[PDB]
């Protein structure tokens, strides 16, 4: 009584509604500080003359 | 050495012939790799087999 398990399981099925369909969410956090070094943006080259 | 968080590694390898003390000669080291670690180093240890 007045005691519930905090964690609950998701229900995923192919026939479930769009709202209940599984969506893989990945969040990329970019922080700007003074502590080198990490990944940098893509660097593309060009033809040499 | 460590430069603004970049740890520089220098190495030079050359054969010698010695009994004791150390040889007297000139050598020029080269940078092996760059390690963007970013930590403070105040002590070190030597690893032997």
């Amino acid at each position: 009584f007045n005691c519930y398990f905090p964690l609950q399981s998701y229900g995923f099925q192919p026939t479930n509604g769009v709202g209940y369909q599984p969506y893989r969410v990945v969040v990329l956090s970019f922080e700007l500080l003074h502590a080198p070094a990490t990944v940098c943006g893509p660097k593309k080259s060009t033809n040499l003359v | 050495k460590n430069i603004d968080g970049y740890f520089k590694i220098y190495s030079k390898h050359t054969p010698i012939n010695l009994v004791r003390d150390l040889p007297q000669g000139f050598s020029a080291l080269e940078p092996l790799v760059d390690l963007p670690i970013g930590i403070n180093i105040t002590r070190f240890q030597t690893l032997l087999a």
